């Protein structure tokens, strides 16, 4: 039970309840239940480097309290 | 001085720069040796613009000297080298000044020169002397040596020498999301940084840490392909938003070693790395050759001679065992090798001349600017592959002898029927321009064609402009405005008189629209096919008649100091379509319109503005008054209506009558769309705004904009109003008052300062939209209604403007830099300028004679092969370049693709079942099982269905008994039209197991 | 368990790990991750040879500390 943050490019910062052991795609699905944007979408990245689907957050060494950064897939604008 | 010739140098400045092309014209270049060596060097560095060319070659022109010096002539024999060769190089460039040096007896004379060339006129002895001197004095030295197939360069710069930038390639730059303390950048959305460890970035528009923005550099630890690391910012504040970063490219200083030191530890940079081992082979071996010389008066070893090659080898044994270490503890001489180097000692071959030539002139460029890395600093390099096999071509002292011809050293390498069967070649060349040029100079050079058999073939469509002189060097001043193809012929003719007849210059573009010109009786009378283009689907459809009519092709490339070749070869390789180069990038149409934040985004929307003012618009108005079913065809045909009839409606309530409706027209579309439209979008979009979300709308990469107010004294609102109004008065057939001057602000600032301005009302229904996804995009009748009708327009007619970038008199380019430039004021994007501008908007190809030289020869080695008609896909090369590193790789071509149906195996690209005659239906399906074991189910011309093993009986005995073209009209109603030979056929079938197989297709010979 | 090199024609040098069993289809997948190009459009050679999708980097003889090299084809001239 632990918090972490995503930040996305407008510079909102997203607050999602996760364990260590938790999926990537499990942190896509958690913010597509708070915020509507659907996992297909997301890119999540953490020091610098894109965060691959079937690995845990313990995978990455990412901590409670810790911050990854949200991009869309690029588009239109 | 100071100051740069853009209507000459415009493609080789988009290269070098303006601070490189400065220096290069403080410098001083002297070239020792007038072979084609030293010519193929002078021609592109007195091209390239330097202070002054001078060369020293006393030695009197013989026949020989004809093989590669293009500038020589029969009525040359006898004179010096350098007399005779002055003159020619001097009209190449008339800002360049040619010097003839009368002698070198004293050493002294050499403190007048920047950079010494030395080539293979000059011995080693007197190199080493020279190069002391040089490197002693801070005279950068280069030396370059061609022997048959082999070649080198030396390259000695000094004890100092700053490099000012590595690559010549666009710095880096990127949209920054955040930094967290630690000096963790990351990227703004899917936005790669494209960085390297220990790159160097300076920053702006960072908010929350501004002393980051000074234009202090920080260095760059990558983390991953989205962010990388600058250390701590703490010190600095904290980040709050914003922020782009740029690379900066930092001086490197760099030492060269003499000649000497290098001749016993040399710093070896790879020509081929599949023959990485050769390079110490061969320094062994040029050193080796030198020795011979001083042993035997100053001659090389003869031509494919036993005695002396044995010799050679010795000498080279003998200086692996005194430096062991130059080969390595153990390892053998290379002997195959070595002795053939001795046999084509004195070989002088145009594509190794071509190559070193054109690697030689871009170091000579180097060693004058500090602009890309420098060679560091023995190169060796062979082609030994473009030998032809000796059952063919057989080589010895008799076959390889002189015949007292001007190609008596290229028979010294291939033999004198090899010689011929290049004589006697037909070919096409596609393409007069810079690569065409080069390559009729080596193809006149080789004889290529000139035989009672042989012939050229060479087609552009284009007309010489001043921008070509700089890198197609048989055009002069005087051509500008001819055809390409007709000059380029008649000026290699001149240089070689045995093609007198035999080049036929046409000036057709090729592509599907002119195949009754090259029709089938052209194609198959080839022996082969060569482009030299600029677009890849002129290169698409070349490879694709290549592939029908199975010719080879050869392919090349340039875009600056980058260089690629390709070789097709029917029956063994891919062809050139059978893969993919990265596409074009495509700007979002949102945020063209209404969201721009790049330079590059503001020139396509004054690009788009300009072709809807002065071009669109022209036609339109005088479409709508020749044809009375405008309207009607508009309503019902056109996407956006509403835009095609406010045109007219616009072009026609206004009319200018004087040059000064035309200032006032252009001073408020300045209102329109740098203060109304502006204020329009911030009506609907507030800088405070918010979303659906809570989020603040102007972020990312939105950067709220802020109305203009016209300035006079501004450069880009002047302009935008100056180009406006002459734009205008052309349309309209009015007379500039700037027509016989420059244009005068207090004129302009008379008439501007007395018009009133209506002032901004927002509409508030209006909706912008914010993604391309999105959308949207009674009043077209009323419209409609408001048109005047033509019988009021009696001979009234607009004269549209076609873009023209290269003529700086037009305004063209003035008005969409200055359009450009205002938007960019609204969104707070730095301006850019003219040539800037003309850059992105004018598409232009940065290019320079140096890679056009060097990639023109490496396409000539691989020809060879083709006169041998190699089989043996591990024989052809394509190669890579790029000048600026300086990097060359080669790969072995990829094999076709192949296929199987029945056991039997086929060519998925260049087999076909070729039939002869209007087969009937019922016989061709018959000849299919019986001979091929195959069961045809569908059978398809173009988009048309002629047969089906589903068919019903009534529909098979409609079809079953008519030849082909009838069974083709049948099913189209359209019969074959008579310049029709041959027929393409698609078909499908099931072989010997009843299983759908993949087979090759159909031509029917009518 | 290696490392080899991979420049491209702009000069930059690009380092990835691999195992000597990787086929070209899996470092071509892992220049995508890194230069965004797609591996339909990447073409990489080595010591004469151009690297196929069908094989492995032991069919090339690559072994660790190798360069390889990503070219283009230029469009002008
Ligand atoms: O690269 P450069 O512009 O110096 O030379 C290219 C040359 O090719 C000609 N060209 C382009 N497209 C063509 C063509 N010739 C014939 N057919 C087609 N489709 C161009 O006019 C240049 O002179």
């Amino acid at each position: 039970a632990m918090q972490i943050f995503v930040k996305t490019l407008t510079g909102k910062t997203i607050t999602l309840e996760v364990e260590s052991s938790d999926t990537i795609d499990n942190v896509k699905s958690k913010i597509q239940d708070k915020e509507g944007i659907p996992p297909d979408q997301q890119r999540l990245i953490f020091a610098g480097k894109q965060l691959e689907d079937g690995r845990t957050l313990s995978d990455y060494n990412i901590q409670k309290e810790s911050t990854l950064h949200l991009v869309l897939r690029l588009r239109g604008g | 001085a100071g100051e740069i010739d853009e209507s000459l140098y415009s493609r080789q400045l988009y290269v070098l720069g303006k601070e490189a092309m400065l220096k290069m014209q403080t410098s001083n270049v002297l070239i020792l040796g007038l072979k084609g060596l030293g010519v193929e060097i002078a021609k592109n560095v007195v091209l390239a613009g330097v202070k002054s060319m001078t060369v020293f070659d006393p030695e009197p022109v013989q026949l020989a000297d004809l093989s590669t010096q293009f500038f020589l002539t029969e009525k040359d024999i006898g004179q010096k080298r350098g007399d005779v060769t002055r003159a020619k190089l001097a009209e190449l460039n008339a800002y360049v000044p040619v010097n003839v040096l009368d002698s070198l007896d004293d050493v002294t004379q050499l403190s007048q020169f920047q950079v010494v060339v030395a080539t293979d006129t000059v011995s080693l002895e007197d190199k080493v002397k020279i190069n002391e001197f040089c490197h002693s004095s801070g005279i950068r030295f280069i030396s370059s040596e061609t022997r048959g197939l082999f070649g080198n360069t030396f390259v000695d710069l000094g004890d100092e020498f700053t490099v000012l930038d590595p690559t010549g390639e666009e710095p880096r730059t990127g949209m920054v999301s955040d930094i967290e303390p630690d000096g963790t950048v990351t990227m703004l959305d899917d936005n790669r940084h494209g960085l390297e460890d220990g790159n160097f970035v300076r920053f702006s528009e960072v908010e929350g840490l501004d002393k980051l923005n000074d234009g202090t550099l920080f260095k760059v630890e990558v983390l991953g392909p989205f962010a990388f690391r600058i250390g701590s910012v703490k010190e600095y504040g904290e980040y709050k938003k914003g922020g782009i970063f740029t690379e900066v490219k930092v001086p490197r200083k760099i030492s060269f070693k003499s000649l000497k030191q290098q001749l016993s530890n040399p710093e070896f940079v790879f020509s081929d790395f599949a023959k990485f081992d050769r390079a110490a082979q061969l320094h062994l071996g040029f050193q080796a050759l030198h020795q011979f010389a001083v042993r035997h008066n100053g001659e090389l070893p003869r031509t494919m001679n036993d005695e002396d090659a044995n010799e050679l080898i010795k000498l080279v044994t003998d200086l692996s065992v005194q430096q062991p270490e130059v080969l390595g503890e153990g390892v053998d001489v290379n002997e195959d090798l070595i002795k053939e180097l001795s046999y084509q000692a004195r070989g002088d071959i145009p594509g190794v001349v071509a190559f070193f030539g054109g690697l030689v002139a871009q170091e000579v460029l180097k060693a004058c600017s500090g602009k890309f890395t420098p060679l560091k600093q023995f190169m060796y390099f062979d082609s030994l592959e473009s030998l032809p096999d000796p059952k063919n071509f057989p080589r010895n002292e008799k076959t390889t002898q002189p015949v007292n011809s001007r190609y008596d050293n290229q028979i010294a390498v291939f033999g004198l029927d090899f010689q011929k069967k290049i004589a006697n070649s037909k070919v096409f060349l596609v393409g007069s321009g810079a690569i065409g040029c080069e390559m009729l100079k080596n193809w006149a050079l080789l004889g290529l064609g000139s035989g009672s058999d042989g012939y050229i073939v060479v087609t552009d469509n284009d007309s010489i402009e001043k921008s070509n002189l700089n890198r197609q060097f048989l055009f002069r001043p005087k051509d500008v405005g001819k055809n390409k193809s007709e000059v380029a012929a008649e000026a290699v003719c001149a240089m070689n008189p045995d093609l007198k007849g035999k080049i036929n210059a046409k000036i057709d573009k090729v592509g599907p629209e002119t195949e009754e010109i090259f029709n089938d009786s052209f194609w198959e009378s080839l022996d082969f096919v060569t482009n030299a283009l600029d677009n890849v689907d002129a290169r698409t459809y070349v490879d694709r008649r290549c592939v029908f009519y199975r010719k080879p092709l050869l392919e090349s490339g340039t875009l600056g100091t980058k260089g690629n070749t390709q070789v097709i070869i029917p029956r063994l390789t891919e062809s050139y379509s059978s893969s993919r180069d990265p596409p074009e990038k495509s700007i979002p149409l949102c945020t063209l319109r209404s969201f721009p934040n790049k330079i590059d985004h503001t020139i396509a929307w004054a690009k788009s503005l300009f072709q809807g003012y002065f071009t669109d618009s022209a036609e339109n108005v005088n479409m709508y008054l020749t044809q009375p079913n405008f309207v009607e065809q508009t309503l019902k045909q056109s996407g956006d209506v509403k835009g095609v009839l406010e045109s007219i409606s616009d072009s026609l309530s206004s009319k200018p009558h004087n040059f000064e409706d035309c200032i006032k027209w252009a001073r408020l579309e300045f209102e329109k769309k740098f203060n109304h439209d502006i204020k329009q979008l911030l009506f609907n979009f507030p800088k405070d705004a918010k979303t659906s979300n809570g989020e603040p709308f102007w972020s990312g990469a939105k950067r709220a904009p802020t109305p203009l107010e016209f300035d006079i004294y501004n450069n880009d609102h002047f302009h935008f109003v100056v180009a406006g109004a002459s734009l205008r008065a052309y349309n309209y057939g009015i007379k500039s008052d700037d027509s016989n001057s420059k244009p005068n602000v207090d004129e302009y600032k008379s008439v501007i300062d007395h018009m009133i301005i209506p002032e901004f009302t927002p509409n508030a229904n209006l909706k912008i939209q914010v993604n391309d996804d999105d959308p949207d995009p009674d009043e077209i009748d009323q419209l409609v209604s408001s048109l005047p009708d033509p019988s009021t327009l009696a001979g009234f007619k607009l004269e549209p403007v076609d873009f023209e970038k290269d003529d700086d008199t037009n305004h063209h380019i003035e008005f969409i830099t200055a359009c450009s430039n205002c938007r960019a004021q609204n969104y707070f994007i730095e301006t850019a300028d003219r040539q800037k501008t003309k850059f992105i908007a004018g598409r232009i190809i940065p290019a320079i004679a140096t890679t056009t030289s060097l990639v023109t020869g490496l396409v000539n080695l691989e020809l060879y092969k083709l006169i041998d008609n190699k089989t043996d896909i591990e024989q052809y090369k394509n190669g890579f370049v790029n000048l600026a590193l300086p990097f060359f790789g080669f790969s072995e071509p990829i094999a076709s693709p192949k296929g199987e149906y029945n056991n039997k195996k086929y060519d998925k690209i260049w087999d076909r079942f070729d039939i002869k005659g209007d087969i009937k239906l019922s016989d061709l399906i018959e000849h299919f099982e019986k001979d091929e074991g195959l069961e045809i189910t569908m059978l398809s011309y173009g988009v048309s269905l002629l047969y089906a093993s589903f068919f019903p009986p009534k529909k098979l005995k409609e079809r079953l008994n008519l030849p082909i073209t009838q069974l083709v009209k049948l099913v189209t109603k359209k019969d074959i039209p008579a310049h029709v030979s041959t027929m393409i056929l698609e078909i499908c079938a099931d072989d010997k197991e009843g299983e759908d197989v993949e087979v090759p297709f159909i031509t029917i010979h009518l």
